[PDB]
């Protein structure tokens, strides 16, 4: 029909009642250009859409309507590395052209077949911060808390980056037997990031490798939030189909976020805690349900996604739910950065609860946990330690403790200090995991196993 | 006429109503109870229905009385206990055998079966009169006629026929006036509308105070007649034991107590208070009740009558004004007034913007304060009338910093303080200096220097000491401290004395709570004499606890001097305090050398 | 004299590092949560009321 | 009478003018059962009703209604006490109809004089901690406010279990000379809880003097309000006709709290401050209502109130708005608990205003409001002067705050601890806290008369 | 036609289209009472009255209207000086009206000629401790930021009254030569409060200088918002016209926001933070945008608005957005007060942004900027100075702290306190500064160049 009003993102269209939800039209404007957009409210006689591209301009009965009678499916397909695409279902970057062989929706359930089984296999990033102290899966869903004084991504691209050299170091070992593929989705960042991107990934190692969904910051927010649903799509089939293990790299998930708390406040619906929605923990869990093994038991999708706290705090809503929802957590911290660590990866909160799932034993050691758990725990004391030298003095610490302090200095310089091009592998680290713990005597370590101390020191 | 719409809590919805004014004063129903039309939409008259709601039926009629809601004012109104639109409630107490007036009953503000004695004034046939004027008297106090029967604010013409004196009915006529024909029959008691202020010739300077007798309110600011007082409070620091007392000193001619939305206990206390318990000159019989107007509401009462409770009370401070009478009001508390506001707005439907409570809040809390105040009289004859208001506030947003208390400390002038966490060690009223502050200070001070007082002095110097010792007990808790300057612990140690003398009162022990102006003035005298001994005897050399020592004797008797009152005469400044200073200073001279 | 200044040096050396590593970021925590916390019951209010 | 819509439990009813307010309807469901309903406002050629046995059933055209004609009144029998009974009545309680001898609107509209006549005599709650320290009185309102983390549950237990064990100590005293009665009214308690205060009942030999009324958290919310209504009036009856003093302990006001506020989201009035009503101070004050001395001096209600702090401040509605209404407030500690003390209250925000005034003489002395002023004194100084030991040490502390320190704990643990069968006569609890207070001279003793400290020192 | 109804001081009038915004309308009512209006908006079939007269008695269907034809606009002429209005510019002198020259908009001003010259010469109050401190320009906003422990209104009259004395004083120095003129606005004044500032004043000499608004706290918030919007308008004739510096005094701006808060909820729109408008900066906006120095560079409108905190609070919208506006602020202390000094404003956490060059010259001296440096560094070290006696003693007091103590009592007994007709220009509080620092050696005024120094110390 015609185009009846327009009030912020929404579009008030008078219309006719024969349109299903999220049924894509096309509005045409009087420039001749045509944008589409998906019915997200429907009634008799009218709709409300929301256009994914743009969100003025939109006039009245000089503007047409024009019903493309499919709701909206991603074309999916497998040849879909080493291709330019852009976060929009098609490239408007003039890319290599996406094709189709299933067309799968983004609802969150279109077929979707996942963890009967849970993960097994270890998969390595080469830090052995990440590694050791929390471990990853063939499943494992791990958020990067970073701020707006780390680099993000610098260290997103630093993660992802390692994380392909060992995976076929990996692959020899028998812990994999199948591909990877990385699917990298930029989605509303700023121009800047998403060229340093493409650069880091092409030095490692090709560009041949990845897949790239890019989405810039002055496309609408409407965009914004299909653009990890389009990254979905991708690792499903790559998985499901050919067997492929995939890891999707998802940033900025806090970009993603604050698009949800957009279509809210210009929208009629009342938000929540803090001003973020209350219908907010549903958007969010559509992304972190779509992950694990994916059905023949040689397929997955792994996700790590990327995380930028804007205040840096641990009440805001966005790394609270998260949090709840995923694998484990990786806090990365900005007093490491400054004090010359790289990476800066602080493990004082960075805990897991599926610690069993996340680690291996079969293509790692079995020794691995029992090793990271007495480390977590001594570098704990060694802060409380670190509080308690500034206030009290070494004037009345104890001998216990002077232990301690050692062992936090020695392990944020020795362990999370790592070359920008150095991978550890995960045996090595144990080895130098054993130099960590090695300076405490046999009544400090007391806590852990006899059989383990006397075997390995 | 109007026909009942729906029934939505206490509040009715009646449409057929047109042509009607946003005071009137309705019948709803068929029990044809109290209500009041504040507001209509179209056709929609909402209605705050000051009686209860348990069988009110749709359909009924609704009967516009074509009057605003008013008050009555005139003979009779001392020594009776009103609601907050005033019926009477003894009347009730024994006839319906209720104290919470039930639907199906309703009776007038005053009464009808009670003649009074009427006195002729001044004027005769042919005189002009005009509003405010004294049109005769009843004889009606303890102490001289305080009932002036006045002609109502903004009438006027000329009196044909005044009648002579009797004993006559306040339904009866006895007064007729001509302007524009017969005017009207004018009975004994006249009628105005609440919502409405009186008029006043002029407002006037505030010079003359009010003797409250609480020690530490004359101490540190001074008390004012014409005032504006507020002192927080918060439900569990004294505070409706500091009211009754204060009702009891107060040497006001008339005193008007207004329950906001109280206790309850407390509407009792009140009650049975008044004609047993005495005044501070002593009243000649029924001495505090006489001289008493009760407004009384609870909290259980309807929220119409709570709304209205402070209205029918400043109306009857400013009649009293007007006739020339020197008048309390004393209200406690204003909070809960705010909340019966609340209550109505949430029933209404309207949009609060200031944490629950109505937008409306601070144009109303604003626009009743302003009617008291020291004022020429209302009339021709000429007389002097004030309203002082002393209003308790209290949180209500559980802050300090809620709306509430933001929109009542900006309007009023006088702030006294108090503290919870010092009045539960009982200290109360436990007054912070850094809160309170007085605009009135200038002209008061200056009265009380012509009136004999030295006080100004000591006022500030009461108030330095307090002050410094504030400052220095913040430095003991926080470095934790291993010295202190010999001056310093003076400072403290004689902040410590003012605390027991003025801050710790009890307002039902009155020989730990009473001291005229001039008692005041000479125990504060004490205090700063002693200081300033003090300070000169560490400059002459001698250590802290050779001054703390050798002074001793005088330094216990001036600690227990707060447990006296007048009882050695009917003087005001005593021997007991003007032998202590010769003393003192002898003392003084020990701790020196 | 020069013994009893050692041994209180000490105790004073102790409470100027107390004080700025514990109490001032626990005082500063504290305030902007609970600041942060109450200002969001205030406002969805308006919204409710609004809707 | 048929039935437009149901949103909520809150059913839309078309009918045509006929109801009074709160007239009961008869909801005719079509599987052969009939429920009651309250029209909670009446309208225009619409009453909106909202049901007290579920919500379920409700149709469009299936469903038929028919009027009571009879706005809400409870039957009410003196024979009432010694048996269970119920909001609406049920058989399997033991209870299905009072078997009324008078019926009696439950809104005191036939009389009800109350607040015009001041308190009597003291009575006895056996806890001395109570007594000294607040003036409970008859024909006061003076209530418990409690917290959470803590059994609030286990101190109204204490308080069904003391009442009837007091009255014959008073029966002596001259305190007493009618009946006691208590009337228990138990609303959104948990079930488990509510079978507790059964069994208190039962084991002292007090269930002939109670009646229960018991309302669920599963009975629906217009009902929950209506049963301490329905309780109150029952009190009225006793107190007036046949001259009982009653007290009355009304658990918890928290779930009645509540029920207030997920009411009226439907209804044209819409809540106050913080979604808790505006007019929440108006349903209170309807409780207190039929509460306070009686006209005549036949007998008297006395009602304890007990609240549940669920945030565990004061500052918060439930306690806020109560607290004003209220004559003191006797407020619960958080820290005895944890130690392990019973009943754990504390004094120090614990205050009663009407206290030298209210009470008699003859088993409450006339030193009993200058002891309770001097005991606090001492115990805020102690509080604070630990405060000052954690922060800086032995430096700002001293002879003076060194004895407040012993008196904080020697008083915590020998004063406020207690059995919770133990009866404390108001004379004993006197005779204990002179005791106590042996730990300062007579001259820092100033918060009393020197006349008074003489002879009871 | 009739008035439709009345929702609080919302009028709604069933008219066409007939008024034109802002246009007066006369509501008659028959029963002696004329009322105006003022159509605050104007919709289609309705207009959107409040009443600058009354809030309720209006009838709904005996209410007549007429037309003004005149839209809001103030009559301004310059023999206004010397009387006394209220908050709609109605005389309260009693006798006849002063009328116009011009009728000038108040909506925003129907011509804004406001600086971009910046601020030059020196403007003096009266007061040494503002002066030298918190120098003010002429055109520069530059507020008093006070507090309820003071009162704020007292410390207002003494700014107005001594200010324009200051111009004689000025005319001898030759930095003066034009007719200076005072606009005074009360707003929310007490009427004991108001006739305060009349009689002072009519004492010095000043009340045929100023003209005075008072809006009383018991008018209509719409007549109280009009009562600055006049004072702007006159303090512009004055400036533009006849080319007259003229000194602006606002008083309380906390009535003012209050009375937007009421209006707020009156609208159909929805507020900001803690309930004040979101829009709240776009109506304080319009007073600012009347501020300045006038096109002709020899005529000013000068402002001194004065804001009062209930305790100081800056969580409260009110200071923190006004204070941006607005080029720096007077902080008033409380604790200075306590003591008995008054004036009782303290000058340390006072600013004046730009103070280098918001100073003159030949009514300043060049010296002006040293001398504010040196006073304001030694006042801050005698704060410190008096906890430290405190602590240390005064036998182990610090000889640079017992000059710092002494230092701390003479500025706040010379240089804040004074009188309250007293009156300074920048050289009278130049020579009181420097008996101040004479005390210093000149090795510790080291702030100032060498030639100043050795011609006054």
């Amino acid at each position: 029909n015609t185009v009846s009003g327009v009030n912020g993102p929404l579009v008030i269209l008078e219309k006719v009642k024969f349109p299903r939800y999220n049924e894509i039209v096309n509005l045409t404007l009087p420039d001749g250009t045509v944008r589409q957009g998906q019915v997200l409210e429907i009634r008799g006689d009218r709709a409300i859409v929301q256009v994914f591209e743009g969100t003025s301009g939109i006039d009245v009965k000089k503007t047409t309507v024009e019903f493309t009678g499919e709701s909206l499916r991603i074309p999916v397909s497998e040849d879909m590395l080493g291709r330019i695409f852009d976060g929009s279902g098609r490239p408007i970057d003039n890319g290599p052209k996406v094709f189709a062989e299933d067309y799968l929706d983004i609802n969150g359930s279109p077929i979707n077949p996942y963890a009967r089984i849970y993960p097994e296999e270890m998969i390595s990033t080469g830090v052995s911060a990440i590694d050791t102290m929390n471990s990853i899966a063939r499943g494992q869903k791990i958020p990067i808390f970073s701020a707006s004084g780390l680099p993000h991504n610098e260290i997103a691209a630093q993660i992802c980056r390692q994380a392909g050299l060992v995976r076929p170091t990996k692959d020899v070992h028998d812990g994999h037997e199948e591909n990877f593929s990385i699917v990298f989705a930029a989605m509303g960042v700023n121009l800047e990031t998403a060229r340093f991107f493409k650069q880091d990934f092409e030095e490692n190692g090709s560009l041949e490798r990845t897949s790239l969904f890019l989405n810039l910051a002055n496309d609408p927010t409407i965009e914004r939030i299909i653009t990890p649903r389009l990254a979905l799509t991708t690792a499903e089939y790559l998985a499901y189909q050919t067997e492929r293990h995939v890891l999707t790299i998802l940033t900025d998930m806090s970009s993603y976020a604050d698009a949800l708390r957009e279509v809210s406040a210009a929208r009629e619906e009342v938000p929540g805690r803090r001003g973020y929605p209350g219908y907010m923990y549903t958007d969010l869990s559509t992304i972190y349900e779509r992950a694990g093994r994916v059905e023949g038991r040689n397929g997955s999708i792994t996700q790590i996604p990327i995380l930028t706290m804007p205040n840096d705090d641990i009440t805001h809503p966005i790394p609270d739910l998260t949090g709840y929802i995923t694998e484990g957590q990786i806090f990365v911290d900005r007093q490491l950065h400054n004090k010359g660590i790289y990476p800066p990866i602080n493990v004082l909160p960075s805990l897991s609860r599926l610690m069993k799932s996340a680690i291996g034993e079969g293509m790692t050691r079995k020794d691995h946990g029992d090793v990271s758990n007495q480390l977590y725990a001594k570098y704990a004391i060694g802060k409380d330690a670190a509080a308690m030298k500034a206030v009290v003095g070494e004037e009345a610490l104890s001998i216990e403790d002077k232990l301690s302090l050692e062992f936090l200095e020695k392990f944020e310089k020795t362990f999370i200090t790592q070359g920008a091009y150095e991978d550890r592998t995960v045996f090595e680290s144990l080895d130098q995991a054993w130099s960590l713990l090695r300076i405490y005597p046999k009544e400090m370590l007391n806590r852990i196993s006899p059989k383990i101390l006397d075997e390995f020191y | 006429y109007g026909a009942i719409y729906s029934v939505s809590g206490p509040v009715v919805i009646a449409e057929n109503m047109i042509g009607c004014a946003m005071y009137e004063l309705v019948k709803v129903g068929h029990d044809n109870l109290v209500g009041e039309v504040i507001r209509i939409d179209g056709d929609k008259a909402t209605i705050q229905v000051y009686e209860e709601t348990a069988g009110l039926t749709v359909g009924d009629p609704v009967l516009r009385t074509g009057k605003p809601l008013s008050v009555e004012l005139g003979p009779g109104l001392m020594e009776t206990i009103y609601d907050g639109i005033q019926r009477p409630l003894k009347a009730i107490k024994e006839e319906s055998q209720s104290i919470y007036i039930p639907r199906g009953i309703d009776t007038p503000a005053l009464d009808r079966t009670i003649k009074w004695q009427f006195t002729p004034g001044k004027f005769q046939v042919g005189d002009h009169i005009s509003g405010g004027d004294i049109y005769g008297s009843v004889f009606e106090n303890s102490l001289i006629s305080s009932h002036k029967i006045l002609l109502p604010p903004r009438s006027r013409g000329t009196i044909t026929w005044i009648a002579p004196a009797g004993e006559y009915t306040l339904d009866e006529k006895i007064l007729e006036v001509e302007f524009d024909g017969k005017k009207s029959d004018f009975t004994l008691y006249h009628t105005w509308p609440v919502r409405v202020p009186r008029p006043v010739t002029e407002k006037l300077s505030a010079d003359y105070p009010l003797l409250t007798g609480q020690r530490v309110l004359d101490a540190l600011f001074p008390c004012v007649q014409g005032g504006t007082t507020c002192i927080p409070g918060a439900f569990g620091c004294g505070k409706t034991v500091i009211s009754q007392s204060l009702s009891k000193y107060s040497n006001s001619d008339a005193i008007i107590y207004v329950g906001c939305g109280e206790r309850g206990n407390e509407m009792a206390e009140v009650l049975m208070e008044f004609p047993e318990l005495y005044t501070e000159m002593s009243g000649t019989k029924e001495p505090i009740m006489k001289r008493t107007t009760l407004v009384a509401n609870t909290s259980n009462m309807p929220v119409a009558a709570r709304e209205a409770s402070i209205y029918t009370g400043i109306t009857l401070a400013e009649y009293f004004r007007d006739q020339g009478k020197n008048v309390s009001m004393i209200a406690d508390s204003s909070s809960r007034w705010a909340e019966a506001l609340r209550e109505i707005s949430g029933r209404l439907g309207e949009m609060p913007a200031d944490q629950g409570f109505p937008a409306y809040l601070g144009a109303k809390l604003a626009s009743f304060y302003e009617r008291a105040g020291k004022a020429v009289a209302l009339g021709s004859p000429d007389r002097t009338g004030s309203v002082s208001i002393v209003a308790a506030v209290s949180p209500a947003g559980g802050d300090f910093s809620d709306p509430v208390t933001t929109a009542t400390l900006g309007i009023t002038q006088v702030f006294w303080g108090l503290d919870k966490k010092l009045a539960q060690r009982k200290h109360f009223p436990s007054i912070n200096t850094s809160v309170s502050y007085s605009k009135y200070t200038n002209v008061l001070n200056k009265f009380y220097d012509s009136n004999y007082p030295e006080f100004p002095v000591l006022r500030d110097r009461m108030k330095e000491i307090l002050s410094n010792a504030e400052e220095l007990e913040q430095v003991v808790q926080l470095v934790g401290k291993s010295a202190l300057s010999d001056s310093d612990k003076i400072t403290l140690d004689v902040a410590t004395l003012i605390k027991e003398d003025f801050l710790q009162q009890n307002g039902y022990s009155t020989y730990d709570a009473f001291c005229p102006i001039w008692k005041t003035f000479d125990m504060m005298r004490a205090f700063i004499s002693y200081h300033d001994e003090a300070q000169k005897a560490v400059a002459n050399g001698a250590n802290w606890s050779k001054l703390a020592d050798s002074t001793g004797d005088v330094k216990h008797a001036v600690s227990s001097s707060k447990f006296f009152e007048p009882s050695r005469g009917e003087k005001e400044v005593h021997g007991e305090f003007e032998k202590l200073l010769s003393t003192m200073q002898e003392r003084f001279a020990e701790s020196t050398d | 004299a020069f013994i009893i200044l050692d041994e209180v040096i000490k105790v004073t050396n102790r409470r100027v590092n107390a004080i700025e590593h514990v109490i001032i970021p626990r005082t500063e925590n504290t305030i902007a949560y609970i600041n942060s916390e109450l200002d969001e019951l205030d406002r969805e209010e308006f919204y409710r009321l609004k809707k």
